RNA sequence: GGGGAACUUGAGUGCAGAAGAGGAGAGUGGAAUUCCACGUGUAGCGGUGAAAUGCGUAGAGAUGUGGAGGAACACCAGUGGCGAAGGCGACUCUCUGGUCUGUAACUGACGCUGAGGAGCGAAAGCGUGGGGAGCGAACAGGAUUAGAUACCCUGGUAGUCCACGCCGUAAACGAUGAGUGCUAAGUGUUAGGGGGUUUCCGCCCCUUAGUGCUGCAGCUAACGCAUUAAGCACUCCGCCUGGGGAGUACGGUCGCAAGACUGAAACUCAAAGGAAUUGACGGGGGCCCGCACAAGCGGUGGAGCAUGUGGUUUAAUUCGAAG
């Protein structure tokens, strides 16, 4: 229920910041769903935007 | 030969095992085909788990203590061979569920009922 | 439905053995009474002289010796008939071993009934009987067919 | 109706934001499947309700490497979003379409609909040139069957992909044409805007536009629809008038072709249909019962005979009975 970004009142993800980006992935790598993240539905599809940005970067991995 | 990795597959119709050195060498194997199951028999968790003792009777032989085992594919010799494992006396130190989770891979063969 | 069951050839309630439980009771499973109370009583003494001890003890140890403790029955499944293995439940065992003693001892063939009764008991006694034959053959089907549950 | 002068709500423009698998082009990347070479590696692997064809001692499958390629973009992903419809999901960039919100600065009725016409229009299909991993019509082999030109198994050509053209169909469906206004509520959810406590979070109240779910009046033949009407009304277009014969025949217009659009008739029937109602039935589901089945005993037919019946036989073999 508790929604992360709106909570502490963050604008977009500006995706250099990799440190966040873990909480928001498993440890398997797969990217949490909303049910598990409680982050708001706006905010997910450039959350996800992110992740791919980064992960095409290689700074997280397609599977761990 | 001290340490080793077994490999097993948990397949609808037959379970194989693999034993191999970290440098993916193999040392031996076996099936239920291999003890001498022929028909949907093998694909019972007791084939999968006779398997596991005869690779860890392949095993001790040359000299291997510690294990950690690799499943692919969903059967039901998932739990069976590998608590064979240690009732055959070896230690499995760890458990990977390692299968082939393509992201899209290729077209899946048609449905069986058509 | 429901589970249901019953006892009888009752011997006394104490100082009662198996040897006279049986001595004035039990078993006797081959027809009317009479030819039976009688064609037996008779067996045991035989094998008293035929063996120097107990002639009791000789019967439950080639029952021992006949009981088994595993069996398989049929069950469809696809088109195989699969055969199962199960187990045996305590007083199955008594009865079907006793069936299979019975029924032996009118198979095997003899001048006459008691001999070839007694014969049996001490084939049985021995591990080299018809029944106890029966007895390994089931159970080598059986834990050939035990990977089914 | 015609003409002249107003006006701004309808309809647009400007201004500030917001969202998106909207479209076209280029490049990029991750897990796999397959193939190949390589190390290790023994005896089967694969497969179905059992099996078999297949692949393996010419060393398979398995397992650790390295390549080669072509297809789709896992979770995020949600009765979510966008698009007029078909449809559109990995990433980045280039170009480009439309929508909503708040404004009130602008024009002042510039609007709606729309036969013919024009353009788009899934999949299969066709033509040219590439490409071809997997899948896979056709086809072969093995199973099942009385038969099996199929259902199942092992292969596998065309296609599936790319570039440019062609066809113009789908249950192209919400089986509901487009536009406008009005008519109880409750409840989610998407993109916003304003306000009340703080310009903290997050609490609530209004508010547009979507996108679902219940539900009044009303409509409905019944189902059911019900501010996303199938209600109350007005404009514009398309379509229907019993079932077959048949979307076939003929003649045209398209198409290279397959075929598509337009579309009779003779003859023939008194039904054909929609929804609901009650029973029956299902190789439908959920329960429960019975020497029903399992678990035991002894039997029937194999022989002789007793009796009844069918057939034949006679002059008659008296008639009745037939799971």
């Amino acid at each position: 229920k508790v929604c992360y970004f709106t909570s502490n009142g963050i604008t977009h993800i500006d995706y250099k910041d990799v440190d966040l980006l873990k909480k928001f992935v498993s440890e398997r790598g797969k990217i949490l769903p909303r049910r598990v993240t409680g982050t708001n539905a706006k905010y997910q599809r450039k959350l996800t935007a992110a992740i791919k940005r980064a992960r095409q970067m290689a700074l997280l991995p397609y599977v761990s | 030969i001290e340490s080793g990795i077994a490999h097993i597959r948990s397949t609808f119709n037959n379970t194989i095992v693999t034993i191999t050195d970290t440098h993916g060498n193999a040392i031996s194997w076996s099936s239920a085909g291999a003890l001498g199951f022929r028909g949907s028999r093998k694909s019972t968790p007791f084939a999968a788990q006779m398997a596991a003792e005869t690779a860890a009777k392949g095993s001790i032989e040359h000299g291997l203590k510690t294990l950690e085992v690799t499943v692919k594919g969903p059967g039901s010799g998932r739990e069976a061979a590998i608590r064979a494992l240690q009732a055959a006396g070896l230690e499995v130190t760890a458990i990977r569920d390692v299968t082939p989770v393509p992201h899209n891979g290729c077209r899946p063969p048609k449905r069986r009922r058509v | 439905k429901g589970p249901v069951a019953k006892r009888d050839v009752l011997p006394d309630p104490i100082y009662n053995s198996k040897l006279v439980s049986r001595l004035i009771n039990k078993m006797m499973i081959d027809g009317k009474k009479g030819k039976s109370q009688t064609i037996l009583y008779k067996s045991f003494d035989i094998i008293k002289e035929r063996t120097g001890n107990d002639a009791m003890e000789v019967f439950e140890q080639a029952l021992k010796n006949i009981m088994p403790v595993l069996e398989v029955k049929a069950r469809r499944v696809g088109g195989a008939n699969y055969q199962v293995p199960v187990e045996v439940r305590p007083e199955r065992r008594t009865t079907l071993g006793l069936r299979w003693l019975v029924n032996y001892a009118r198979l095997r063939g003899e001048k006459t009934m008691e001999e070839r009764l007694a014969n049996e008991i001490l084939d049985a006694a021995n591990n080299t009987g018809a029944a106890v034959k029966k007895r390994e053959d089931t159970h080598k089907m059986a834990e050939a067919n035990k990977a089914f549950a």
